[PDB]
RNA sequence: AGUAGAAACAAGGGCCCUG
């Protein structure tokens, strides 16, 4: 592996993708942190944070947060496994019989 | 579910895409345009004729069906009752081209280019400016030498002219190119010339009926005939200077590939060849007066000031024999005079005046508009001296232009390089000093015979051609350059045995002849092009004597 | 700080008025961008004229003030003008000024620390000068060029992009404080975005210049020009210093910018899979799906997913075409049969059936289409021009300079469309077995005549036999070929054309989704066929470098 | 882009796209809603979820 | 001796020549009487006399579609067309490129006008505004239109085209009328013909055809059904290969080359071919806005019925169209002293104090005249529809029949507007002339004429096209790039490395040669050097640049790494016009010089936004003119001020708004206040920030907001 | 940090280390090899009787 | 006076300013 590409993992050749959920000393902002965090329902009791702050929060905590420009949100520190390749393809082979 | 939807909503926002035409509930499924009550009334009305509401050419157009039979007989009976005339030019030739008749096509150009004298100097890098210069000539006293005489040899306000001569050498003395605003350069001015309104509220008949306010009875120009003094002003300006760097130009980079080599060396023959001809100093003349006087027209508006015709160049090289590294000089040909450039608006104009100095009488017919005077003598051995005045005028564009004067060095290295390299490509093998130095070119007749002589020496006269398509540029020109193609390609048609035709050859002879007046340009190419289109009778076809 | 406060007072300032407030407050942001148009709206017809008039002025220059009093730009330097205190009518809050105020601040004005990272915003601009200072220069010469005209790239790129994955690569580099939600190009490209970060963070820079420079970087830029020699976007970039219709300025350009290998080996990546997966039965699709998602490949630094180059590329080839059609990506109007590559140029059809004997009586069916088409078509080193016309290839012109090449393109085109009597009685040479059905999957006619070409060259001499031949006419004599591919010759073939100079390679800027079946042929809303697996090479053996093929 | 449905794919799978495809072609609607039902349609799929 | 050029055209080709005549190293040439002149010919070209009566003005309505009349001298320009016969040609036309054609184009259209924002009607020539009836760009007619929607029944939520579209639709049907002005308000009528209104412009830039004098400038109430019609004519005009207007230089080369190739494959042994070189007349005088409506008609009848009604306006619109007269007479006495200016309004009344002639193309069009408008109910003008034209014109170029075959004759060919080039073959001359005078006929059944004198054609190999001529080889002509060889007149660091690149794609395309590229490099530096008031450091010209520059120039130590704006000489050359200059000397500039030259905290730095360039201090804008400072034009500057100040305080809290367009369902002030409270906090927490400083803060926010939200 | 033609050493080391993937001490391709070994002297030559 | 073209200029705004 390589300070470079810290997201990488070298095994006799073959490549391995490491998710992004905590970061180390290398890692030097909330872009390894993003894979750990997901949105939810929008919760006004919850607080309003920064960008930076986002890696203080406890796993299965809820916060609200600004994104871009005019707009906020709601996110959870809680990731989601799957992706769409397998859960429309399947659903679907299961229809033409 | 909410992942996807939040990257989904941010897509289409990007997409603009995030309205209820893409993304509308139940109800709001029904987009349609808010067809209103006018423009409905409109539409049924601007339907053709057969119609009368857009329902039925609707009707019409959605069903309609092809029916090639009756297609084809709307097009023959179109086709026989036109008779388009086809006219192979072989049959029915090109008569020769009407100029008008009248008095002769007199100078044009600001400034004169044969018949123009000179004193020169040399230049120091210290004074470099033209209000120096103009001043430094002053001193020795030659400038101050002149002294004309209240009888003209021909022209018109000779007084006005005397005085403003005297009053541009008192302000040289008092080392301030400023005039004073009087009576004669008033007049000599226009400074009060331009109309005073009358509003129409303010207006009755009783007024018009005292002075007649008429429409304006537009006076367009006068025709004219073939001038001849303009082959002399062609054969004087192929010939050497005396000097050379006339027209001021850059530095060569280095070089790395042959290419460049190439270029450089083809480039050097070219500029050295060319900057020691006499149009050249006209060229850098042109450039280096309109630059002052666009200056001055920008820093000093509505006050009259005194700007020179001068000039830079470099005394030719002799052998190493004799004195070395020869020396500069600035050239001094006239002096100018502005007037009030308020230039309020791109195309305006602003007067000036042209003190010139010459040592060759005048003729009537060409210089018509200036008004000479006899000046005095001035050394070479002593000569006679004459002062040829004029008045004009200018505006930002031809500024503009005339200061871009270079451009004509492009056109004749691009015509030059393309014929030398395309020589070149059809043998392998480099020819291009070969086919500088050889290969003729037709350049006039003289008694009755041609005339060829080198590339190198026949680039001069594509050199003054597009100098004049600078100088003498409107819209007659434009317009003649533009329909003469025409007779051209017919020619190239007939070189080649290709039997060209055409539908109406005499509504172009008409459209040509339209735009042949009082430009000697234009009058003296036509007379050229008749001469070809006679030339080559002797060995083409499709053109009548 | 002071300057935050600042912000709020003027926001508190702005929001006590009526107009400003309706403004802030109704709608959503993306106003701003109309709001950013209606304003500092001027233009002019010639600002050439314009700059010659104004500069021969005294203050023709605008500039801000407290820059200048913070950098203690004095005025009437050395009795020379630099400014006077005035106020633009546009801006409010700008000075005028000279020119020489521009020099007063190169040579005695404010420095800064360091500078070099310009050499990273202009990054392409210097790799430009090194390629250039990396070439050994020859000799001139002067002749005629072949040059064709086509479509290509000028600009050398490593990993290009799309728009949509720039305008938030723009952003976690430069702008991250106001960054979208991550999209799946960040998550995946992390390394990417964290080197791109490395260099333009915690510097003294205006953001704009980077972002637009970042643009240049990833945009190859295509055009339409005359060409001549090799392609590669190496020289492309400085085709005015090699050749034009007359010189030819020598060279050695090959050693530089290692592009074309990386295509080379996508495309050996492809046949490979496409292999593998046509070494199943009834699911081909889903293994080729499986084995490109379960793979992956290094590309300078970074380790890229192979289903992501493949969607960014444009190699038009019959294998690149079935990966991408597998993944749903659209592609151009661009046909392939065998080797060769074609291009519709006009015209119509459709499928028609038609039957063969092979040996004695054995009926198989092969199909034309049934109208008049005109198609361009490319063969190494030649170019062609023909048509076909019901079963028959009407007319046909060429400009290749190989009589080899031209020889083999005018075979392959010949059946394309199935002009000849061996498609009305095939030869005895041919069989059952030869005809399909490797393992089961059968086999059209056409690419047996294809394969039954390349086996010998005495099949293809047959072929060209089989088309007409007569005695050259006068005067044809120069617009003739022979058998074996000259330029003149007694007897000729009949309805051919030859000269010399390429054909002009046709243009559109069209995309077509297409389709395609359980034996990978791909289909274009029409019973025509792209692309297909016996249009490759047959098979050979490759070590990939730097490369996962995590899959069992 | 030239056609909704190249726009869809960029966010969709193409699988979703051809059936809200053939669906606004059941129905004979404008073309304009493939987006709405393929988004629908792969809602109810990740919300199987197997 | 006698001095003759042309001689040179005997021993040497005319084509490789023909740039010596283009005089276009000079300055090219430059009202009513065109106008007049312009309406009377439309008038005459329509052969007919047939006229209704408008229900809504109460105006006599020329009608020319297929009514044709007068049917002497069909060699001369006609107006009236057939539909039959042109949509039999749309027929065939769509026959040949295949089914499905028509409906695929429209429906990439609507791809795109549905999304598309009103705010892209900015981009373009300017408008005619219909407030203060002056012609204004776009941009400012837009945001007019916009205020006084606003100020008349309440602000435009919309953010689409179509909504825009049908709120013009409306505003067609309203009673009163408000807008801005030193707050008039108008009625339905005055609003309807102010709407209709159109004006001229007489910019003409290129110099090309002469008679090309004048360019139209409509309302804002007609750009975007224009620009509708337009993308689906492009959309149509992309697929066909007989039509090069959207295409430029090579691609229509390319076409032409392909087109002879094919022909001389075609022909026969037994056939010649033939060339025409064509320029078609009036061609805005003849194409009518009414066989434009049936043919899109014709086309948008399988697709929605949202489209059918949206082309179908622009069409009306401007067969409903009014014209302005610019200026009016002038009157003046004998010795031109004093001098009376008349408008067109009154030309009406002082009618008899003008030239015989002004009175005699006056007075007949006197009923069709209104104030200082006349009631054009046809034609057409420049620039308004080109490509839906060549469309028309290609749908000939198709044609084929069954006579044209039972002689073994077939013409095809390529046209632009109003410029085409026909390629007919045949056995014999006598069919050639049978085959062209067919050709003519079915162009004059929809009012495609051809000019005799400006046409004519030859054997094959010999043709121009768009001042390209064409022979075996191809002639660039070259001086039709001429001026670009110049600078442009933005900046120091641009116009270089500009002028570099034009010089590039010349070499590239226009085959221009080495030696002509180094000269026009040299002459631009010379001019950049001149317009600029700069000069190198070797040489000994005073002024206020060189002082300063001899001044300091003792503190470098290498000037081959000075800038050119600097007292620096040339180091480029062909093998580097790929290259600016700023990177080729950068590995030489001083270290103090390149740190101080390459600032990002500049006073004059802007940007503009190919800008293919380098950024410096060089990089700086002009001053803005002073003219308007006396006229009472501040009133319209005050809402600009008003945004250009919301904009600047919105990009000084979210600093990207400029290169990633914002986005959201918050208005902007509610983005403002929530991102200044977060930067408050986060600094608060670390940074230089006081809880007095944060609390002060955020009551000044939350006071700013209350008074937002009361205001309204 | 110094240096000439970087970029030719630079594709000629990967080009050594595929060589060695390949088992085979060969290179194939001639273009930087080409480069570096004409550098010192590469032209044409034209024949005495052609002058 | 003059310019140039197929119409415009030969200062314009308020005693003061300006392209």
């Amino acid at each position: 592996w390589s300070k470079a590409d810290s997201s990488k993992i070298y095994c006799h050749g073959i490549a391995i993708r490491v998710p992004l959920v905590v970061g180390d000393e290398h890692m030097d902002t909330s872009l390894a942190l993003l894979e750990g965090f997901s949105v939810c329902e929008n919760d006004p009791r919850a607080p309003m944070v920064t960008r930076q702050d986002l890696i203080d929060v406890g796993f299965g905590q809820k916060v609200r947060l600004f994104v871009g420009q005019g707009s906020v949100r709601t996110f959870k520190r809680t990731a989601s496994q799957r992706a769409a390749s397998s859960d429309v393809n399947k659903n679907v082979k299961k229809i033409k019989m | 579910i909410f992942s996807f939807l939040a990257t989904a909503a941010d897509f289409l926002r990007k997409e603009n895409m995030f309205n209820e035409i893409f993304l509308p509930d139940n109800e709001e499924t029904i987009i349609e345009m808010k067809k209103g009550k006018t423009f409905l009334e409109l539409r049924d009305e601007s339907v053709p004729l057969p119609f009368q509401t857009y329902e039925q050419m609707k009707d019409y157009c959605e069903k309609f069906k092809g029916n090639p039979r009756e297609l084809a007989s709307k097009v023959s009976q179109m086709q026989s009752n036109i008779k388009l005339p086809i006219k192979h030019y072989e049959q029915n030739k090109f008569r020769q081209i009407r100029l008008p008749k009248g008095p002769m096509a007199p100078y044009t150009h600001k400034f004169l280019m044969e018949e123009a004298w000179m004193f020169t100097k040399i230049s120091d890098p210290e004074r470099s400016r033209a209000g120096e210069i103009l001043i430094d000539f002053f001193k020795k006293g030659n400038l101050s030498a002149i002294r004309p005489k209240d009888k003209p040899l021909q022209g018109k306000y000779p007084i006005h002219y005397k005085n403003l001569w005297n009053q541009i050498k008192a302000a040289i003395a008092d080392r301030t190119m400023v005039i004073n605003e009087n009576d004669h350069s008033e007049f000599l001015g226009g400074i009060g010339r331009a109309s005073k309104k009358i509003p129409e509220i303010s207006l009755t008949q009783d007024v018009i009926t005292t002075e007649g306010l008429k429409q304006s009875e537009n006076k367009l120009p006068e025709p004219r005939s073939f001038p001849r003094w303009f082959n002399a002003e062609w054969m004087w300006a192929i010939k050497d200077s005396d000097l050379t760097g006339w027209v001021p130009m850059a530095e060569y980079p280095p070089a790395d590939n042959e290419l460049e080599d190439y270029a450089e060396h083809l480039n050097k023959t070219m500029e050295g060849v060319l900057q020691g001809t006499n149009c050249a100093r006209e060229m850098g003349k042109c450039i280096l007066t309109v630059g002052a006087l666009m200056t001055e027209c920008r820093l000093f508006p509505g006050k009259i000031k005194v700007v020179p015709i001068y000039a830079r160049s470099k005394e030719r090289k002799s052998m190493q024999e004799g004195l070395p590294v020869p020396s500069e000089m600035d050239c001094l040909f006239g002096i100018c005079v502005k007037s009030k450039s308020h230039l309020n608006k791109d195309d305006g104009m602003y007067t000036i005046i042209t003190f010139e100095f010459s040592i060759r009488e005048p003729n009537l017919e060409k210089h018509q508009k200036y008004t000479v005077f006899e000046a005095g003598h001035t050394t070479v051995r002593e000569v006679p001296l004459y002062l040829y005045c004029r008045t004009t005028a200018l505006s930002k564009i031809k500024n503009d232009w005339l200061s871009k004067a270079r451009r004509c060095f492009i056109t004749t290295m691009d015509t030059v390089e393309t014929i030398c390299l395309r020589e070149s490509a059809k043998a392998e093998e480099n020819l291009v000093e070969k086919t500088l130095n050889e290969k003729q070119m037709w350049i006039g007749k003289k008694n009755g015979e041609l005339i060829a002589q080198p590339l190198r020496e026949a680039l001069r006269v594509q050199l003054v051609q597009q100098f004049y398509f600078c100088i003498y540029n409107d819209s007659q020109l434009e317009g003649f350059c533009n329909e003469q193609k025409k007779i051209l390609m017919a020619l190239e048609g007939d070189k080649k045995n290709k039997s060209s035709f055409g539908f109406n050859p005499e509504g172009l002879l008409e459209k040509i002849e339209e735009c042949l007046i009082n430009n000697p340009m234009c009058l003296f190419m036509a007379q050229r092009l008749n001469e070809l289109v006679i030339e080559a009778s002797k060995r083409g076809a499709k053109f009548f004597k | 700080m002071s300057l935050l406060l600042t912000i709020a007072k003027e926001y508190k300032r702005l929001c006590q008025d009526a107009k400003a407030a309706q403004m802030m407050t109704v709608g959503t942001v993306s106003n701003y961008t109309t709001f950013k148009k209606w304003t500092t709206s001027r233009k002019e017809k010639n600002p050439s004229l314009r700059m010659r008039w104004a500069m021969s002025s005294k203050f023709p220059i605008i500039a801000n003030k407290r820059m200048l009093e913070e950098a203690q730009i004095p005025k009437e330097h050395n009795n020379v003008a630099l400014w006077e205190d005035t106020e633009d009518v546009s801006k409010r809050d700008h000075v005028l000024a000279s020119a020489s105020c521009i020099n007063y601040w190169n040579f005695c004005g404010p420095c800064v620390n360091n500078s070099e990272v310009i050499k990273e915003v202009y990054k392409s601009r210097f790799g430009r000068l090194e390629r250039r200072k990396e070439i050994m220069w020859k000799e001139l010469r002067f002749t005629l060029v072949d040059r064709q005209r086509r479509r290509v790239d000028t600009q050398p790129v490593e990993q290009r992009l799309r728009t949509g994955e720039i305008k938030d690569l723009q952003m976690w580099t430069l702008f991250e404080d106001e960054a979208p939600l991550a999209s799946k190009f960040i998550l995946d490209n992390y390394g990417l975005v964290k080197e791109m970060r490395s260099k333009f963070a915690n510097k003294p820079l205006n953001k704009e210049v980077v972002a637009h420079m970042l643009e240049k970087q990833f945009n190859p830029e295509s055009r339409f020009l005359p060409v001549f020699g090799a392609i590669r976007p190496e020289r492309m970039e400085l085709i005015h210093a090699l050749g034009g219709e007359t010189w030819i300025q020598e060279a050695n350009t090959a050693g530089i910018s290692n592009v074309d290998q990386r295509k080379n080996d996508i495309r050996a990546v492809c046949r490979k899979v496409c292999l593998a997966a046509n070494a199943s039965i009834m699911n081909a699709k889903s293994k080729l799906v499986e084995y490109i998602k379960s793979t992956s490949m290094r590309i300078g630094e970074t380790e890229r997913k192979l289903e992501e180059l493949i969607l960014e590329t444009d190699d038009v080839s019959p294998e690149v075409t079935l990966c991408k059609s597998a993944l749903g990506g659209q592609l151009g109007k661009t046909l392939s049969f065998g080797p060769m590559l074609l291009k519709k140029i006009s015209g119509s059809g459709v499928k028609v059936k038609d039957t063969v004997y092979i040996q004695g009586v054995r009926a198989v069916q092969f199909e034309y289409w049934s109208e008049q088409e005109e198609f361009y078509g490319e063969y190494k080193s030649a170019t062609a021009l023909f048509s076909r016309k019901e079963r028959s290839l009407e007319w046909i012109t060429i400009g290749g300079g190989i009589n080899e090449d031209r020889k083999r393109l005018l075979a392959m085109c010949m059946i394309f469309c199935r002009d000849g009597d061996y498609f009305k009685d095939a030869p005895a040479t041919i069989t059952m077995a030869d005809l399909s059905t490797k393992l089961g999957r059968e086999i059209p006619y056409q690419y047996v005549m294809m394969n039954w070409i390349q086996k010998s060259e005495d099949n293809l001499e047959a072929l060209l036999y089989s088309r007409g031949i007569v005695e050259t006419n006068p005067g044809k004599m120069g617009s003739s070929m022979g058998i074996d591919g000259s330029k003149r010759a007694i007897k000729s073939l009949r309805a051919v054309t030859i000269q010399s100079g390429k054909i002009d390679m046709p243009e559109s800027k069209e995309k077509i989704h297409l389709e395609l079946s359980d034996n990978l042929e791909a289909f274009d809303s029409s019973g025509r066929i792209v692309a297909t697996i016996l249009d490759l090479p047959s098979d050979k053996k490759v070590t990939f470098q730097d490369v996962s093929f995590q899959h069992p | 882009s030239k056609t909704f449905a190249e726009i869809a794919e960029a966010f969709l799978e193409p699988e979703a796209v051809r059936i809200a495809k053939e669906a606004v072609e059941e129905y004979g609607d404008h073309e304009r809603k493939i987006i709405q039902i393929g988004i629908h349609f792969q809602v109810c799929c990740m919300f199987c979820d197997e | 001796m006698e001095i003759n050029p042309y001689l040179m055209f005997l021993n040497n080709d005319v084509t490789s020549l023909i740039s010596t005549t283009y005089p276009y190293t000079g300055p090219p040439p430059m009202s009513t009487k065109y106008t007049l002149e312009t309406i009377k010919r439309t008038y005459d070209y329509s052969r007919t006399s047939v006229e209704k009566t408008s229900k809504v003005f109460n105006i006599p309505r020329r009608k020319f579609c297929n009514c044709l009349e007068d049917k002497d001298e069909l060699v001369k320009p006609t107006g009236n067309v057939d539909i039959s016969s042109l949509l039999g040609l749309a027929e065939m036309m769509e026959k040949r490129m295949g089914e499905g054609f028509f409906k695929h184009c429209v429906m990439e259209a609507e791809t795109e006008i549905l999304k598309m924002h009103f705010s892209r009607l900015t981009e373009g020539r300017q408008t005619y505004d219909w407030t203060s009836e002056r012609n204004m760009p776009a941009a400012t007619a837009l945001q007019l239109t916009v205020d006084a929607i606003k100020e008349t029944e309440g602000p435009f939520k919309g953010t689409t085209m179509l909504e825009y579209c049908n709120k013009m639709i409306e505003m067609l049907d309203w009673k009163e009328i408000k807008f801005k002005k030193v707050i008039d308000s108008i009625k339905h009528d005055e609003f309807l013909i102010r709407a209709l209104t159109i004006n001229t412009m007489a910019k003409d830039g290129e110099r090309g055809k002469l008679q090309r004098r004048a360019i139209a400038t409509p309302g804002m109430i007609v750009r975007p059904f224009s620009k509708i019609v337009e993308t689906v004519a492009q959309k149509i005009c992309e697929k066909l290969k007989e039509s090069g207007l959207p295409v430029g230089g090579n691609e229509k080369k390319a076409k032409l080359k392909t087109t002879v190739t094919s022909l001389n494959a075609r022909m026969n042994s037994d056939q010649f071919a033939v060339n025409i070189t064509g320029d078609n007349s009036k061609w805005n005088e003849c194409q009518q806005p009414e066989a434009y409506l049936a043919l899109l008609a014709y086309i948008t009848k399988d697709s929605s019925d949202l489209m059918k009604d949206l082309c179908s306006v622009a069409p009306v619109l401007f067969c409903n169209k009014f014209v302005k007269l610019g200026q009016g007479i002038r009157l003046s006495n004998k010795r031109k002293t004093k001098e009376v200016i008349i408008k067109a309004e009154k030309m009406g009344k002082y009618k008899n104090l003008m030239r015989e002639e002004y009175k005699n193309l006056f007075e007949p069009l006197e009923k069709y005249i209104q104030k200082d408008v006349c009631f054009l109910p046809g034609g057409m003008l420049m620039g308004m529809f080109n490509m839906l034209s060549t469309v028309l014109g290609v749908s000939t170029l198709c044609y084929m029949d069954e006579e044209l075959k039972a002689k073994g004759c077939f013409w095809t060919g390529l046209q632009s507007s109003d410029d085409f080039v026909l390629f007919a073959v045949a056995s014999n001359w006598s069919n050639i002339h049978w085959t062209i005078r067919r050709f003519n006929a079915v162009c004059k059944l929809i009012g495609i004429n051809m000019s005799l004198e400006k046409s004519y054609g030859s054997l094959p190999e010999l043709f121009e096209f768009t001042s390209m001529f064409f022979d075996g080889e191809f002639v660039s002509n070259l001086a039709m790039e001429l001026p670009a060889f110049t600078t442009a007149g933005v900046n120091e660091g641009v116009d270089f490395t500009a002028a570099m690149s034009i010089i590039k794609t010349n070499m590239i395309n226009n085959s221009l040669s080495p030696s002509t590229a180094l000269m026009a490099l040299r002459i631009c530096l010379q001019e950049f050097r001149a317009t600029y008031r700069v000069h190198p450091w070797d040489s000994r010209v005073k002024g206020g640049r060189m002082k300063i520059i001899n001044e300091f120039i003792k503190t470098i130590e290498n000037k081959d790494g000075l800038l050119i704006a600097d007292g620096g000489k040339l180091m480029n050359n062909i093998s580097t016009l790929h290259i600016p200059e700023e990177v080729l000397k950068f590995e030489k500039m001083d270290e103090q010089y390149r740190n101080r030259v390459f600032n990002p905290k500049n006073p004059f730095t802007n940007f503009d936004k190919e800008n293919e360039a380098v950024v410096s201090t060089h990089s700086f804008r002009t001053r803005a003119n002073r003219t308007l400072l006396n006229t009472d034009m501040r009133a319209m500057m005050a809402e600009e001020k008003r945004y250009q100040m919301v904009c600047d305080m919105f990009k000084s809290v979210f600093e990207s708004a400029d290169i990633n367009p914002p986005i959201g369902a918050m208005s902007i002030g509610e983005a403002i206040e929530e991102k200044l409270l977060e930067r408050a906090k986060m600094k608060r927490d670390i940074g230089a920030i006081e809880d007095s400083e944060y609390e002060e803060i955020k009551d000044i926010i939350r006071d700013a907001k209350k008074a937002r939200l009361e205001s309204r």
